[PDB]
RNA sequence: AGGGCUACACACGUGCUACAAUGGCGCAUACAAAGAGAAGCGACCUCGCGAGAGCAAGCGGACCUCAUAAAGUGCGUCGUAGUCCGGAUUGGAGUCUGCAACUCGACUCCAUGAAGUCGGAAUCGCUAGUAAUCGUGGAUCAGAAUGCCACGGUGAAUACGU
RNA sequence: CGCGGGGUGGAGCAGCCUGGUAGCUCGUCGGGCUCAUAACCCGAAGAUCGUCGGUUCAAAUCCGGCCCCCGCAACCA
RNA sequence: UGCCUGGCGGCCGUAGCGCGGUGGUCCCACCUGACCCCAUGCCGAACUCAGAAGUGAAACGCCGUAGCGCCGAUGGUAGUGUGGGGUCUCCCCAUGCGAGAGUAGGGAACUGCCAGGCAU
RNA sequence: CCGACUUACCAACCCGAUGCAAACUGCGAAUACCGGAGAAUGUUAUCACGGGAGACACACGGCGGGUGCUAACGUCCGUC
RNA sequence: CCUCCUAAAGAGUAACGGAGGAGCACGAAGGUUGGCUAAUCCUGGUCGGACAUCAGGAGGUUAGUGCAAUGGCAUAAGCCAGCUUGACUGCGAGCGUGACGGCGCGAGCAGGUGCGAAAGCAGGUCAUAGUGAUCCGGUGGUUCUGAAUGGAAGGGCCAUC
């Protein structure tokens, strides 16, 4: 995982020293990147479910855990235990390797989106990147029956607070949105 | 490490760098927080004349009458 | 001055282009009349896929030019398949006329490419150079015709009977 | 009971035995007729053939069961 | 005998919570690597496996702390058996029983078991 | 149209106080109830199974409470 | 017929008293093993409102529970995945219980079975509801009888409509 080798070799000392920390798991350490993707229900025949499956497929090769509408209450309606969003809690060291393009030069894709700010990660250092447009692997075809917009990417952190959050996400590199 | 899903993940070795080491990133303005114009450069060539006609090697000083050619 | 006159959901009157195999597709090939033109029409030249571009004779009009009629013919070609018709739409590039082509232009061009497979009830025009069809030219016109006006090709069916 | 018979575009009717097709009429919404209106004529729209399943190029139709009605069934100590 | 971690406890909010401070080969976590058992409605994060260094940070023991939760007297007080009265579904009086809440105040825990380190 | 320099203005969560309950409890007597050990008294009362029944139409009164107008020489139950 | 109260701290308790429901659903919604933890509000967010999903936090059961209500629960009883069919037959110590009919509950025995390394478990469903006495007839089993004898009907016994 070269981003995480960059963090092991270069960033851990940069961050440790500059923030004056005393122990290695006191120091910042970027954890468990997760995603969602929320579908406009699954549709009457489960076709927007297929659309969850190929979009996940775009940046995790797996299958979805697939989250279910536990309660269903107001306006999206019914079933109260049928499939909805598309979560992946990614693999470890490999997930950190994914992190080599997974929110670094994910930029030729980006057109703006509501996340990625060095002010509006939560007051707990936890954040969600809703990307819209798929990263690109280099293989054949670009007819995926596309679901144009997808993927809230919820990065998780050894972070409890504002200061560990902007340790990450900003000057760990890649930069936040300017 | 469950050995039975996830079929690819890494195989180019993640080459991207500038424009030039497979695919693009360019400048320090690599945060791409806007859309696509699809309409600027080369018509806007760095200049504001939008296709004057085919090249002459004369290009005289002032004025004319086209159907008299005198 | 800028919008609007030109909107668009929809219904109606008129003309357009076609639905094909008498045909459509390519090359080659033949014979029109009538017109308009000085601040206009504008060859030949050399470029340009094309529109056009630029250089410039010439014209003052049976002289030059707009301007090469086209369909038709001749051979190849497609083989009834919404196509090799039709090409509207729509993207991009391009030419152009002009204070200015976005609302709202004309035109080239490349790509893509829909409806239409003879059309209820109803309904119009037509007897002869007429009908049908092919193309030409001009007035309005800075530019901007599918229409208007006129021009000529090829050129018919039939009206028994009131 | 057992038997028979029915279960059609909003509504009311066509197709039914080797079957081939969703028809007709009202009601709709637009057209046509006449100087205009009236009615008249007309185009279009409007369905799983109550349900499931078996077959042929063919099931609205023929077969069982489901589900739903209805006629008869002088049947239940 | 003492100090400390851990397993198994007794008892099971005076035991808990917050708050603030402390500790690392003794053990315990996190912890790195997952090849192989095994495992993820997907995910070595979890479960599981191989294991040092890092590290006491987070976790967890420990220590201080009454903010909180909690326990909580004494007295009085309502209610009540029975027995007697005035009357109304209302109390007094006899004598027994006598709360709940609040108050003073207590209160951050005592305790058995084997093992392991350390002190001795 | 976003949002906020800008609170001038509203009532939710929350906070403090205060009251209420048949079908409310983080709390709880008296008494009644079960079983146990012992003292006393009690013509064994009680307890088994047999002969014989009458009975199942009760009201005011204290005590507790439903209905009712905390009406009824009401009504229905519990207790005495 | 079921749940609360009246109903007086055992519990039975009455009224055209007060308030709600049931007349099944069940082939996993049962068993067993193995695992796992809610409502709710807030902080941030691809479009959903922060009020369908996501991560985090606060919360600490206020959710869940096939179907009222009451009790229940975190060993979950709830949520899930495998294997599985103890929704076992014969019995049944002892009892709460009802005038009776009758209803309920149960360790263990014996057999045969499934899960589990295993101790262990399971004789349905977390509990209380989901029903119908006898007669007659009906189908099935039977090592029971089967009017002179042998067989048969018929009847008995058992299973079930």
């Amino acid at each position: 995982a070269k981003l995480h080798d960059y963090y092991k070799d270069e960033v851990v000392k940069k961050l440790m020293t500059e923030f004056n920390y005393n122990s290695v798991m006191q120091v910042p350490r970027v954890e468990k990147i997760t995603l969602n993707m929320g579908v406009g229900e699954a549709i009457a025949d489960k076709k927007l479910l297929d659309n969850a499956a190929a979009d996940l497929a775009a940046i995790s090769g797996q299958k979805p855990l697939i989250t279910k509408a536990r309660k269903s209450v107001a306006g999206f309606k019914i079933r109260q235990g049928y499939p909805i969003g598309c979560k992946v809690t990614l693999r470890g060291e490999r997930m950190w390797e994914f992190f080599e393009r997974l929110i670094t030069i994910a930029v030729p894709r980006i057109r703006d989106f509501r996340g990625l700010s060095a002010k509006s990660f939560d007051g707990r250092g936890n954040y969600s990147m809703g990307v819209r447009e798929q990263i690109i692997f280099p293989e054949i075809d670009y007819d995926k029956v596309d679901r144009v917009r997808g993927l809230d990417i919820t990065i998780t952190t050894t972070a409890k607070s504002d200061e560990e959050g902007r340790a990450l996400l900003a000057a760990f590199d890649f930069p936040f949105r300017k | 490490m469950k050995k039975d899903i996830h079929p690819k993940y890494e195989e180019i070795t993640a080459s991207c760098s500038c424009g030039n080491v497979m695919k693009i990133r360019s400048t320090v303005g690599h945060d791409l927080n806007l859309d696509v114009c699809s309409k600027c450069h080369p018509f806007f060539t760095g200049k504001q004349r939008d296709v004057a006609t085919g090249g002459r090697v004369d290009r005289f000083n002032k004025r004319f009458n086209i159907p008299g050619s005198k």
